[PDB]
RNA sequence: GUGGGAGAGGGUGGUGGAAUUCCCGGAGUAGCGGUGAAAUGCGCAGAUACCGGGAGGAACGCCGAUGGCGAAGGCAGCCA
RNA sequence: CCGAGGGUAGGGCCCGUGACUGGGGCGAAGUCGUAACAAGGUAGCUGUACCGGAAGGUGCGGCUGGAUC
RNA sequence: AAAAUGCAAAA
RNA sequence: GUGGUUCGUGGAGCCAUGGGGGAAUCUGGGCGGACCACCGCCUAAGGCUAAGUACUCCGGGUGACCGAUAGCGCACCAGUA
RNA sequence: CGAGCUAGCCCUGGCCAGGGUGAAGCUGGGGUGAGACCCAGUGGAGGCCCGAACCGGUGGGGGAUGCAAACCCCUCGGAUG
RNA sequence: CGAAUGCCGGCAUGAGUAACGAUAAAGAGGGUGAGAAUCCCUCUCGCCGUAAGCCCAAGGGUUCCUACGCAAUGGUCGUCAGCGUAGGGUUAGGCGGGACCUAAGGUGAAGCCGAAAGGCGUAGCCGAAGGGCAGCCGGUUAAUAUUCCGGCCCUUCCCGCAGGUGCGAUGGGGGGACGCUCUAGGCUAGGGGGACCGGAGCCAUGGACGAGCCCGGCCAGAAGCGCAGGGUGGGAGGUAGGCAAAUCCGCCUCCCAACAAGCUCUGCGUGGUGGGGAAGCCCGUACGGGUGACAACCCCCCGAAGCCAGGGAGCCAAGAAAAGCCUCUAAGCACAACCUGCGGGAACCCGUACCGCAAACCGACACAGGUGGGCGGGUGCAAGAGCACUCAGGCGCGCGGGAGAACCCUCGCCAAGGAACUCUGCAAGUUGGCCCCGUAACUUCGGGAGAAGGGGUGCUCCCUGGGGUGAUGAGCCCCGGGGAGCCGCAGUGAACAGGCUCUGGCGACUGUUUACCAAAAACACAGCUCUCUGCGAACUCGUAAGAGGAGGUAUAGGGAGCGACGCUUGCCCGGUGCCGGAAGGUCAAGGGGAGGGGUGCAAGCCCCGAACCGAAGCCCCGGUGAACGGCGGCCGUAACUAUAACGGUCCUAAGGUAGCGAAAUUCCUUGUCGGGUAAGUUCCGACCUGCACGAAAAGCGUAACGACCGGAGCGCUGUCUCGGCGAGGGACCCGGUGAAAUUGAACUGGCCGUGAAGAUGCGGCCUACCCGUGGCAGGACGAAAAGACCCCGUGGAGCUUUACUGCAGC
RNA sequence: UCGAUGUCGGCUCGUCGCAUCCUGGGGCUGAAGAAGGUCCCAAGGGUUGGGCUGUUCGCCCAUUAAAGCGGCACGCGAGCU
């Protein structure tokens, strides 16, 4: 897990690349792909509406199920486990006695030459997808729906799950990646297991380049810049801060609360 | 050095053309005006 | 070698109940804490003491011994 | 040809010496406190960690070279 | 289970 | 809540209306500068209507208008080179 | 009216003589209870080295109604990212 | 009109002045002509040659070829020309583009939004240097040619016959189809060699009739065949997926080849045939043609980055679409239709000259600047696209002739000294490639390293190793090893070609930047921390719809600071900020109406209007430091002094820990002490009195890195003592062409005075024939720019905030 | 003098003043001699090379007969740095 390098160079002392043995064979794709466009930050409008982003690397879409419940008790094999280039996990091309072909982000723990299956029957064990009513209390699980028929929505990253913490009425509590306590409905579905992939907060980019292949341009201080640009720019030698600390756009950005008061899903959330 | 006119025929007519100026209300009185004056070109030449 | 033995010897995975803490609810007041005595502290924004629900971490009461096991360090709820 | 030695360069060990600095020994009656020896007035010691003018204090674990009316 | 520091040098 | 009018919130009516509430059909309703009474004026919430008015691309007439650095930017193959 | 200059991004193509260093892996031998591991060969990594094209513009001299409204010489930075 | 640095125009002055645009370079003979350094031809000489040659693309638009021309354009000249006049010249089913496809993006029935203008938007449509698609070699013109002609070779469409088959699509499926680095096998292009083949002709100047010298020794070509490669399993059973249906594709089970065996497709070779074909000699030219010839037309070698091509391996950052093409079925229709073979006919539009690293494009110019792809030969140097010379081909840069001053620029050398030069070794120099020996602190174990510092280097002869191709051989290529010797000052004999070491500061590193005075210690950077954000996320853009975020989901995303790594980051929550708090205080519209008023006979109409309930906010209560920020004073005290571990006391929200410290910070200051030097305001090490360091606007370090800034040494130097000589391009002279700012008018001297205080111009005196040339810069408060500094102006504009007042946003 | 009189220091080239640093000539001396002290006359010539620092100045090293002080827009940037 986690392959390192020898100093050869300077930059390869502390870069560190993610382990791939954990991939079955598929370097290349089933064309369930589908070209991604990048947007290079831009909005529709010709605008950077999220800074410092584009060059970087070629991708190719790989369309993956978010939804197991089309298919509830077809069966499948799992035939692969291979790199999708957007996202943080890896996942699983997994052949359906349907006949059909399907995606699916994989779990930490299942393997070729699996068994999988989703719906309300489904043994629990890693790779199903049941509704959440149906999942043992304190099971860890990911991929799951926030709303029932909307697709799989929390848990997708790397290494995340979340586990059942217990039911009240028609809804069950969750507890999210975050730590954050939420109502989710008993009807939505989740997939048994963690995601997996999980080595994955521990790579290191290592030199500046490898930041750049990632798709991310450098990131400047308002710090260096003058006031024209930002609250933080200006005063001749470095200096302080001196204003609590600001946005480009002037809110203040070490600590003050930007999610929605009168929002609706107050109602759902317990936490933090 | 290089100088800042680096002429290349699609790029003027895809700019300054006659139907690009008709597209926009900016354009389409840039006709206007230029017609009134009596311009013997309404557009840049060509080709 | 063969047949038996005792054991907290070690490794891994699970699991139980007591208590502390915090949160929710309920009832419920004018104090609680704490000490040599006190103050800081907590409490009318409803604390402490009481019941119910939930979360979580650690340690395993009685058995228990001046007993056992291990080369030493050391090892103690239960189960494989 | 080799050749005493001279010359140019680069290392190794050792001895002396250096502004300053670190602690150590010693020095009849200096200053600050009381850490230990009597539960030494917080039993002591101890490995380690942090802290503190100083002796030391406190955490964790350990030893009896301490403790029962 | 304890308020409370010290005591010139030599014989 | 605003705009219009001479009216800049003023005692601020009239006329228009973005929001909220919301009638009546002549014994009905609107106005005469907050409001009330009295005396008057007028008929909202559909539409059309020549002429008298504005202008000058164009044609003519005329000038105590210019006369080629003037007069139109152009008297001349000028909105050209 | 402008991104035919310049800035960034997006789509699609092209370019980088030659030489140097020699990571991981694999293979073999040693080693061990098994391992770590050591050596040899192989191997061919890298915002790795030298240096053209290409991209720069370090220091100096020249130019200064210039060859030039930023140039020329010598020198110098990068050159698989 | 006399002034406005006025406006338009004309003509002056500087002035026959500077310059005439790369220092690659010229000389002569002949021709033409009114006229010739400048046009033509010849001979000689010089310059490019990974170009300064040749071919494409842009862009330009007749510049192209030819005849006639010289007023202007041409930096001179002109008989010439890219110039004036006229006439010619661009030929395609196969090359490029379009009657094909889709990319971003554009546009856009549907739909959504916006006062109007308009903004979005799925499908669709448009959009190419990508995908797809059928032509190769010669000859011919003054000027076009894959375009005409010559030969050989293909494509689609239409009609027709023959044979085959459930035919059939805009729908399903397959495929098209994809990275980067490194690459294997075989070919080709290309190149060198040959004693072999073909060839006009040569023997000079001492020698050579020679296995002499000189020239050439190929190009294209269907089927077939050969060699090398690419792609590909075959049959059945079941089938619920691929938004209808499929016999296709997917999936499951059987069975059989695992192999190109086959089937298939490219590349190369060979191929009926067609065609090219040198030097030299002679004509014949602005250049082209005849002979050479019936030309020869072969063997060996080196060899691609190109081809086989969807080849292989490794790696992580994980590498277009759609059509053409195949296949499957649907309606339909199965007299259709489609597939295959053959045959006849049919095949449109636009481009096509010329320049194209430039005198034809972008730069006002026939401008030393900029401009994308391809080819880019030979020898030698380790290699190479480097460097020197050179083929092919192209040039001598559209003013010349002289002279041989100062001075300038670009170069070469130098006695002795060797940084004394100077802010500084700035500049130059030294060093320089390769092979071998050797190589320190320190280190993150990679590095530091080309550390340092040395030795070798040519040529001849002899002996000898291994490889490639051949054959297990010869020849040809390729690496080497060993012995003997020759020459010079010198063998990387010319050209390309590091000076080294010690030591501080800053920044970890490679990167990035003020186009055009700053490349840095600034910015970025990996990485650390805080913070926001549960997903119709936060956040950004937009009035909105919409979009980005993201087809992502807390291992994610946004904001902020810090800036590899190591060891660390202390105390203050009073103020500000954010965070938390159901109470309380305050509070707007609104609710509610005590009670008062206008007015009417009155029913009433109409006004005020206290209580009380009333949100955010503020207040109040807590919390919070990798949030804004802040981290004391006076006095005493030890064996002699000295100092103060210690104490007293005032204040604070709390009084600066660690570690650093005369510092990128230290005023006094060149602090004091040490080191270095003969001498050191700098530098290094110390001390601490820190004017005014100190822990993420981070503290202290750190190997490696640096065109960064400091200090020292060695080496070497014209940097210097201190200059000298020489070279070329100018400066000077002659012929040609001929500017510029500036300019009140000038008949324009020195001193001492004077004067608006610095006088050619006023006074006094002195000195002084008229006019130029080449030179130097003291003065004309010389030129230039209506001072940038300073002020003034109730003049502007960028920026800030707890200035005022608004607005968006929330 | 702001419709411009470029500012320190250096280098280069000087020129002048004398309140003389040296050399020449003198008086007084608490001048034995040598060597000094102090004043007078004298502008003819001369007045070193280095370390530090941008420095002027100053300090220091090594010398010297001496290591003079001023002015010339703190002389001199259409002379340089
Ligand atoms: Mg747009
Ligand atoms: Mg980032
Ligand atoms: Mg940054
Ligand atoms: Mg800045
Ligand atoms: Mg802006
Ligand atoms: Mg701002
Ligand atoms: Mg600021
Ligand atoms: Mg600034
Ligand atoms: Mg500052
Ligand atoms: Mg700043
Ligand atoms: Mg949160
Ligand atoms: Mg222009
Ligand atoms: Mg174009
Ligand atoms: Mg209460
Ligand atoms: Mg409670
Ligand atoms: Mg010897
Ligand atoms: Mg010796
Ligand atoms: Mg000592
Ligand atoms: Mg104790
Ligand atoms: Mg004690
Ligand atoms: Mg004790
Ligand atoms: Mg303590
Ligand atoms: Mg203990
Ligand atoms: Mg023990
Ligand atoms: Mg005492
Ligand atoms: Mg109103
Ligand atoms: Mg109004
Ligand atoms: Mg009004
Ligand atoms: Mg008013
Ligand atoms: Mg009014
Ligand atoms: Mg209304
Ligand atoms: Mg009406
Ligand atoms: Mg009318
Ligand atoms: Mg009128
Ligand atoms: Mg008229
Ligand atoms: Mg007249
Ligand atoms: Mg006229
Ligand atoms: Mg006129
Ligand atoms: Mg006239
Ligand atoms: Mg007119
Ligand atoms: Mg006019
Ligand atoms: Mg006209
Ligand atoms: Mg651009
Ligand atoms: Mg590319
Ligand atoms: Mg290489
Ligand atoms: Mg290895
Ligand atoms: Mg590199
Ligand atoms: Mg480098
Ligand atoms: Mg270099
Ligand atoms: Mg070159
Ligand atoms: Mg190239
Ligand atoms: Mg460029
Ligand atoms: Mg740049
Ligand atoms: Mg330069
Ligand atoms: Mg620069
Ligand atoms: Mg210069
Ligand atoms: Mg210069
Ligand atoms: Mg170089
Ligand atoms: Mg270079
Ligand atoms: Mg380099
Ligand atoms: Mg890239
Ligand atoms: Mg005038
Ligand atoms: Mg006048
Ligand atoms: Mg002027
Ligand atoms: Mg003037
Ligand atoms: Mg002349
Ligand atoms: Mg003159
Ligand atoms: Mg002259
Ligand atoms: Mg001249
Ligand atoms: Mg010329
Ligand atoms: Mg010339
Ligand atoms: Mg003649
Ligand atoms: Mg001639
Ligand atoms: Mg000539
Ligand atoms: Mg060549
Ligand atoms: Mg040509
Ligand atoms: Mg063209
Ligand atoms: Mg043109
Ligand atoms: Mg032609
Ligand atoms: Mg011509
Ligand atoms: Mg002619
Ligand atoms: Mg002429
Ligand atoms: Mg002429
Ligand atoms: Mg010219
Ligand atoms: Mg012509
Ligand atoms: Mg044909
Ligand atoms: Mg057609
Ligand atoms: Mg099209
Ligand atoms: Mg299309
Ligand atoms: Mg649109
Ligand atoms: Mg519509
Ligand atoms: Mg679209
Ligand atoms: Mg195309
Ligand atoms: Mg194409
Ligand atoms: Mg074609
Ligand atoms: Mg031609
Ligand atoms: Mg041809
Ligand atoms: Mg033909
Ligand atoms: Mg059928
Ligand atoms: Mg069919
Ligand atoms: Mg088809
Ligand atoms: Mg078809
Ligand atoms: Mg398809
Ligand atoms: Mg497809
Ligand atoms: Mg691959
Ligand atoms: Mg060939
Ligand atoms: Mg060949
Ligand atoms: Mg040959
Ligand atoms: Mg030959
Ligand atoms: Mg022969
Ligand atoms: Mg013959
Ligand atoms: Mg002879
Ligand atoms: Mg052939
Ligand atoms: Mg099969
Ligand atoms: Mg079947
Ligand atoms: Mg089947
Ligand atoms: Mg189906
Ligand atoms: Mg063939
Ligand atoms: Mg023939
Ligand atoms: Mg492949
Ligand atoms: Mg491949
Ligand atoms: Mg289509
Ligand atoms: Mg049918
Ligand atoms: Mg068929
Ligand atoms: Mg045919
Ligand atoms: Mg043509
Ligand atoms: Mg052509
Ligand atoms: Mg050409
Ligand atoms: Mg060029
Ligand atoms: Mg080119
Ligand atoms: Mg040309
Ligand atoms: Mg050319
Ligand atoms: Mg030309
Ligand atoms: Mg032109
Ligand atoms: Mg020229
Ligand atoms: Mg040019
Ligand atoms: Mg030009
Ligand atoms: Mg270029
Ligand atoms: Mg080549
Ligand atoms: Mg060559
Ligand atoms: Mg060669
Ligand atoms: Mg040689
Ligand atoms: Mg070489
Ligand atoms: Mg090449
Ligand atoms: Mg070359
Ligand atoms: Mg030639
Ligand atoms: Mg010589
Ligand atoms: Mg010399
Ligand atoms: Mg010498
Ligand atoms: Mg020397
Ligand atoms: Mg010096
Ligand atoms: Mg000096
Ligand atoms: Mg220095
Ligand atoms: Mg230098
Ligand atoms: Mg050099
Ligand atoms: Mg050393
Ligand atoms: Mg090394
Ligand atoms: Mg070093
Ligand atoms: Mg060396
Ligand atoms: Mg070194
Ligand atoms: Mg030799
Ligand atoms: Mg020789
Ligand atoms: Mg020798
Ligand atoms: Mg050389
Ligand atoms: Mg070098
Ligand atoms: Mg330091
Ligand atoms: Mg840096
Ligand atoms: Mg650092
Ligand atoms: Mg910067
Ligand atoms: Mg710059
Ligand atoms: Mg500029
Ligand atoms: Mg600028
Ligand atoms: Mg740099
Ligand atoms: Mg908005
Ligand atoms: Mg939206
Ligand atoms: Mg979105
Ligand atoms: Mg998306
Ligand atoms: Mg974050
Ligand atoms: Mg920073
Ligand atoms: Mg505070
Ligand atoms: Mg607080
Ligand atoms: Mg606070
Ligand atoms: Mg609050
Ligand atoms: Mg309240
Ligand atoms: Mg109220
Ligand atoms: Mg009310
Ligand atoms: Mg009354
Ligand atoms: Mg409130
Ligand atoms: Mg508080
Ligand atoms: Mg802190
Ligand atoms: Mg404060
Ligand atoms: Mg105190
Ligand atoms: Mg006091
Ligand atoms: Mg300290
Ligand atoms: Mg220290
Ligand atoms: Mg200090
Ligand atoms: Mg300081
Ligand atoms: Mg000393
Ligand atoms: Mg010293
Ligand atoms: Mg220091
Ligand atoms: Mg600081
Ligand atoms: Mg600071
Ligand atoms: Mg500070
Ligand atoms: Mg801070
Ligand atoms: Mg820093
Ligand atoms: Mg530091
Ligand atoms: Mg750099
Ligand atoms: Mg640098
Ligand atoms: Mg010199
Ligand atoms: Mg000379
Ligand atoms: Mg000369
Ligand atoms: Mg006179
Ligand atoms: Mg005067
Ligand atoms: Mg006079
Ligand atoms: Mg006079
Ligand atoms: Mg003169
Ligand atoms: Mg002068
Ligand atoms: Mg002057
Ligand atoms: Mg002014
Ligand atoms: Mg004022
Ligand atoms: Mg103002
Ligand atoms: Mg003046
Ligand atoms: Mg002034
Ligand atoms: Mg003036
Ligand atoms: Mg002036
Ligand atoms: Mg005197
Ligand atoms: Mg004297
Ligand atoms: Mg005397
Ligand atoms: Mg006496
Ligand atoms: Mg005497
Ligand atoms: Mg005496
Ligand atoms: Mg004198
Ligand atoms: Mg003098
Ligand atoms: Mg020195
Ligand atoms: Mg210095
Ligand atoms: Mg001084
Ligand atoms: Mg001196
Ligand atoms: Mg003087
Ligand atoms: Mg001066
Ligand atoms: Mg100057
Ligand atoms: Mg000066």
């Amino acid at each position: 897990a986690v392959k390192k390098f020898k100093p050869y160079t300077p930059s390869r002392r502390f870069m560190t690349v993610a382990d791939f043995s954990e991939i079955t064979k598929t370097e290349p794709e089933k064309s369930l792909v589908k070209p991604l466009k990048k947007t290079g930050g831009r909005n529709n409008q010709g605008r950077i509406t999220v800074r410092f982003r584009g060059g970087g690397h070629k991708r190719l879409y790989r369309i993956i199920d978010f939804k197991r419940w089309d298919k509830v008790g077809i069966p499948a094999k799992v035939a692969a486990i291979e790199y999708d280039p957007n996202r943080s996990a890896r996942i699983a091309l997994l052949h359906y006695v349907d006949g059909e072909k399907r995606y699916i982000i994989a779990p930490d723990g299942l393997q070729v030459g699996q068994q999988v299956v989703a719906g309300p029957d489904a043994p629990i064990q890693v790779g199903n997808a049941l509704p959440l009513r149906f999942i043992p209390v304190g099971t860890v699980v990911h991929a799951v729906e926030l709303e029932p028929k909307k697709g799989a929505k929390l848990a997708r990253a790397a290494g995340t799950s979340a586990q059942i913490q217990g039911r009240e009425g028609d809804y069950v509590i969750l507890r999210l990646p975050s730590g954050e306590l939420r109502k989710v409905h008993g009807e939505c579905y989740a997939t048994v297991g963690a995601v997996g992939n999980a080595d994955h907060k521990n790579i290191v980019l290592g030199k500046a380049g490898r930041s750049r292949w990632l798709g991310r341009r450098p990131h400047v201080r308002g710090a260096a810049m003058n006031p024209v640009d930002h609250p933080h720019g200006g005063g001749e030698g470095r200096a302080p801060r001196g204003r609590p600390p600001a946005s480009p756009w002037g809110w203040q950005t070490k600590g003050l609360k930007t999610r929605k008061r009168r929002k609706p899903s107050s109602r759902f959330i317990i936490a933090r | 050095m290089k100088r800042t006119w680096q002429p290349n025929r699609r790029k003027r007519a895809k700019t300054h053309g006659f139907r690009a100026r008709m597209r926009t209300p900016g354009g389409r009185k840039v006709l206007k005006r230029r017609r009134q004056k009596g311009r013997w070109r309404l557009t840049p030449a060509v080709r």
